């Protein structure tokens, strides 16, 4: 449990109110774009499970399939970015409260580093 | 011709004798280049002078394309990806220049091998010094780098080797 018992968080809160800072999701998302597609392939394997014409019937039923798939779709994504977001920031502070653990290496180019050649022959 | 450089393409200066026939006979020789100079000369001159004429109208220019020298790989810092890139790039293409360098090399030396014909063990010892000197140079730059050649090999190559020279040097002045 890496982020579990992280200080200030709210239980059953999938959303937090912190989250509201963070660019939304375009709709033209592709992960949105797939979330309807994989809606749309429900649809089809519904119509195809209840032996209806795969691709004609129950119009009505594949757009909801496909609405309810990107409803979901934008919500997960949503989540998924400001968990991302709040790792990077998490590690970020760690790494700058900690410089005795993350030193700045000096550079040194290549015409300084020694590195052993190994023909091929 | 002045579609290539004299100098770069050396030739020697031609010397064709003079015909100093000793019979009466008439020269086939002569004759037919005559002839193939009547049938076949004349007409494909013509069709060049036509088509040059049609070239002159619509005369339009290329040019060759010039690139700024960088900094190199001794420069770049250590996983310092675009100085990296850059220079592994230069070196790929002073690495193609040389290759050419070498063709135009082993071209002077067949050009001549061909032209001293019977005497070219004596007479084309220039070119075949030319050649030992940039064949040395380019074994002992990209001798042994491999399929994965790059930049930073290379450079660890001629490290080694001037390694060996200097350890070489001090044990001959100690
Ligand atoms: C039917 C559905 C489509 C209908 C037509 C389009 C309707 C929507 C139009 C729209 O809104 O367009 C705006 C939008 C423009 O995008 P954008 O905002 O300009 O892009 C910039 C992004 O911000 C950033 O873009 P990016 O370059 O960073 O890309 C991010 C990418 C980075 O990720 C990757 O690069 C990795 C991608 C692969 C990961 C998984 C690999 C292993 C699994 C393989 C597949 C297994 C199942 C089979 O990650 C993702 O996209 C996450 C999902 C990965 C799959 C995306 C699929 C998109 C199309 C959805 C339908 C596909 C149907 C395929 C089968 C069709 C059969 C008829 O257009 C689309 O999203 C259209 C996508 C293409 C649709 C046609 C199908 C092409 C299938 C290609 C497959 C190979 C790739
Ligand atoms: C379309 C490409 C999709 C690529 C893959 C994507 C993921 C899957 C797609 C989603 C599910 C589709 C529906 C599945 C069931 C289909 C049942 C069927 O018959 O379908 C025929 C159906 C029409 O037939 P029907 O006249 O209505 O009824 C005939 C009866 O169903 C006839 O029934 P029956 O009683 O004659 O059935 C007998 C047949 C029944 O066989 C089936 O039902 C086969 C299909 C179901 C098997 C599983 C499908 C995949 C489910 C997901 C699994 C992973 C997929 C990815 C795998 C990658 C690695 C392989 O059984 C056999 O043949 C048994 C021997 C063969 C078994 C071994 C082979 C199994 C292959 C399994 C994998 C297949 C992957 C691709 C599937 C593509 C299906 C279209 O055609 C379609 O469903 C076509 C696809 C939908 C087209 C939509 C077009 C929309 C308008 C244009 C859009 C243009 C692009 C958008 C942008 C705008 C541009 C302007
Ligand atoms: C203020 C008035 C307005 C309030 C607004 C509502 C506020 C939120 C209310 C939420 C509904 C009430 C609670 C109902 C149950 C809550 C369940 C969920 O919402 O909670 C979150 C949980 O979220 C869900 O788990 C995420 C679901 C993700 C589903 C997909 C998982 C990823 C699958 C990978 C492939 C995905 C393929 C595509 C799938 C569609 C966080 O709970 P948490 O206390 O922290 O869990 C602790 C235990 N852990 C840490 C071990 C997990
Ligand atoms: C009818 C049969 C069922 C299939 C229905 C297909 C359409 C479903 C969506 C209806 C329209 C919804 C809508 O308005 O979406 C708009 C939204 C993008 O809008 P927005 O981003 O604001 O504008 C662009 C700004 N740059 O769009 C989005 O956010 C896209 C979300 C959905 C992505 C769906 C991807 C395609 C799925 C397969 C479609 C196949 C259709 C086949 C029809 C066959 C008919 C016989």
């Amino acid at each position: 449990t890496m982020m579990s018992g992280r200080p200030g968080r709210v239980p059953l809160q999938f959303l937090p109110n912190e989250a509201r800072s963070l660019p939304p999701p375009k709709l033209t998302d592709p992960r949105l774009v797939y979330m309807g597609f994989l809606g749309y392939c429900s649809g089809l394997i519904d119509n195809a499970i209840r032996r209806r014409p795969v691709v004609s019937a129950g119009l009505h039923r594949q757009l909801l399939y496909v609405t309810s798939f990107v409803f979901f779709g934008y919500y997960l994504l949503k989540r998924q970015d400001y968990m991302y977001a709040l790792r990077d920031h998490d590690m970020f502070a760690y790494v700058k409260s900690h410089p005795e653990d993350f030193p700045e290496k000096d550079k040194k180019t290549y015409g300084e580093i020694l590195e052993e050649f190994h023909p091929v022959r | 011709p002045d579609s290539w450089d004299k100098d770069v393409y050396p030739e020697p200066p031609r010397r064709t004798p003079a015909p100093a026939p000793q019979t009466s006979l008439p020269n086939p020789v002569t004759y037919l280049t005559k002839i193939f100079d009547l049938l076949v000369d004349r007409p494909v001159t013509l069709a060049r002078e036509f088509i040059e004429q049609q070239h002159a109208k619509n005369r339009y220019y290329y040019y060759h394309r010039e690139f700024r020298r960088v900094p190199d790989i001794t420069e770049c810092e250590e996983k310092d990806i675009l100085c990296m890139f850059e220079a592994e790039m230069q070196w790929r293409r002073d690495y193609k220049v040389d290759q050419e360098i070498v063709n135009i090399i082993q071209e002077r030396l067949k050009a001549c091998q061909q032209r001293e014909g019977e005497s070219y063990r004596q007479n084309c010892a220039k070119e075949l010094e030319q050649f030992t000197q940039v064949s040395k140079a380019f074994q002992d730059r990209y001798s042994d780098l491999g399929a994965h050649y790059s930049a930073r090999k290379c450079l660890a190559k001629q490290k080694q080797r001037m390694l060996a020279e200097r350890k070489a040097a001090k044990e001959a002045a100690a």
